[PDB]
């Protein structure tokens, strides 16, 4: 009933750690470098992501959560454009009115994508 | 001795299977290609690996060269002031004994022209070696899945035991 | 033990051989690349496979990872009202004991720009695994064969026994 | 038995290492990628091969399938009268017991659009088989190294013993 | 001198069929799915091709012939453009006259590709 | 103290040659086809390069030196554009003056890349 640091529960280590090779200890992930979000048996924690020059960091990487990055103001990203933030349109085309402003996850929304006038 | 490899291809017209039971990924980018054929044909096969919900399942632990070719083929009729600009990305993931899928490889292309442009042909191939444990699962996910041409000689997915 | 593989390359300047005896395909799309070098060099080789009329001939039945890279390189001087738009396609075929060639893989790219565009560089690589029987023959065919740069580091064709 | 293969990847943020001691090539075109990680990770490894100054060093003589994927990713803001036109080339070289590096493979892409174009995504993959002698060294060199995205799933370099 | 369905001649099965694995019978191809055009020893018939949205079907796939597709009116295809049908030009450039109309295998033919006027 | 043609010094053959497989003689490279610039133990000489249609040859390939090609007048090549010669600009943009002429290794040099007027 006496111990020290970390041992695997049912063969799984806690978030913020990874498991030893065969010897079985639970090693901590390195803050700012890698992490693990769930109980696991990874031999290596997961590498943190670095926000690129077109993004801003909302929260840093921790041994428990990956960095959270977001497109910089004036640009946005969607499900089919995960690779590069796209420049938001300044205004709607001739004949169409706003209705939706630029978000980090969406360009401007313009109406006459049905409506009268 | 015992050969460990696979090469599975699109189903041409059946293109996408899924249906209601379908099958998916998770925190994975793009959308999982779920329609690979699962049986012997004159152009595909599975030897000591099998298919489940679009994912190749590993039986023997080891180093695997994994590859996939995905053909983005589309005719496009733009209009007035731009909105057309496509990012064509092929992702290769693995599911291990960890809740979330883990990216192994990505390869991307972006459409160019705009307005004055009739169509686009973009075949994307990538491959590389990764260590996998028995029961690890690998799949392919892509953006703009609606532009993928699934003829069997065009889009495919495979792997074989290295060394 | 006994190694089964090959890697053959373009002949740089000799670029295209063919001549009068040449050699071809059939219902095959594009035009067969017939000029691969057929002997040892410091960058190509044939081990338990041989070349015939641009086609690699299989000696040992099995699963083969087959691949090819074809470099479309061209300087272009358009003019007045368009007519320029190129489809660059690399096809990989096999001849078995069946009269017609059977496509195994295709990979395509289309030129983009137009008018305002000085040149194009398009290297196309594709590869995948296929089961082949002894005496099956595999070759590469391409569209716009006149735009292919055959320097040996640029365009090549190969295969090796998998598993 | 004993596995001979490797797959090494970019270091994400550390992107480029080099520093003052760095390491280079020679009569080699482009600039040597010197920042590949040199140790085990959950996405890279070295088995019977090792890394030195960005170069993979061969231990066992043989036929090797060598490959590399290099992701050119860039946001671009052109201006007035053109000057923008990029040639994205990936070179794969070997150093043997000969003073100068010897090209094994090249693969190229050129940017298209111009002026009216916001960004470019160009993943380049190539691979092929070459005979190498023990202590031969292989590396990758590229043009526009400043546009390379070194996230590990994006850019990588590897090889394995064939046959 | 008594039989049933299909047996291979000199080790080859007839068009519309493929041969059994090692056991040797001649299995029929599945209409609408695959075919074979010549006597053969394929273990699998050849897959039919499906015409895409820019093509029209001239004849369906049969156990004996592959589907026959053709570019849709207003578009065409040639030896170096087998992947996508190309839009036919509406008219000839300034100074050139027709001479050749749009076909499924050819754009319009315009003259002054040599001639006086 | 009697000999014939070529034998390897300390296991290396001279420029213009390559070494025999295991049998060890020093074979000459084939003029116009391949070469070798340094003492070596290559089993094959290095292939000569052929200048392409946008280049001009300054010196031919010899058993000892590779062909030397250069971009044709009016075009140029630089470290990041080794694949294709690029067309030289005819003149500088509005407001900028020359200072540097087109070379085989450089486009025109235009000033106001800082300066007064």
């Amino acid at each position: 009933p006496q111990q020290k640091r970390s041992s695997p529960s049912e063969g799984l280590c806690p978030p913020g750690h990874h498991i030893s090779e065969d010897g079985r200890d639970c090693i901590s992930c390195k803050y700012g470098q890698d992490y693990s979000t769930h109980w696991n048996d990874l031999l290596f924690c997961l590498r943190c992501t670095r926000c690129d020059s077109g993004e801003v960091e909302l929260s840093p990487c921790t041994t428990t959560r990956n960095t959270v990055c977001q497109c910089e103001e004036g640009t946005f990203r969607e499900e089919d454009s995960p690779e590069m933030c796209r420049k938001c349109r300044t205004g709607c085309p001739r004949g169409m009115v706003k209705v939706g402003d630029c978000t980090p996850w969406s360009d401007i929304e313009c109406v006459h994508k049905e409506s009268g006038d | 001795p015992q050969r460990v490899a696979a090469h599975i291809t699109g189903t041409r017209g059946r293109s996408n299977t899924l249906s209601s039971p379908n099958s998916k990924n998770e925190k994975a980018l793009g959308r999982k290609i779920n329609s690979w054929e699962s049986s012997r044909s004159g152009h595909s096969f599975l030897s000591n690996l099998h298919l489940r919900n679009g994912e190749l399942v590993i039986h023997e632990k080891g180093f695997y060269y994994i590859y996939s070719q995905t053909y983005f083929r589309f005719q496009e009729e733009i209009k007035e002031n731009t909105k057309n600009d496509k990012q064509m990305v092929q992702y290769i993931y693995k599911y291990t004994s960890y809740p979330d899928p883990i990216l192994l490889m990505k390869s991307a292309r972006n459409s160019c022209w705009s307005k004055d442009a009739e169509y686009g042909l973009y075949s994307i191939y990538q491959g590389g070696i990764f260590e996998l444990k028995e029961n690890d699962r690998i799949f392919v996910s892509v953006t703009n899945e609606h532009l993928i041409d699934m003829d069997h000689e065009a889009s495919f997915f495979g792997a074989f035991l290295v060394g």
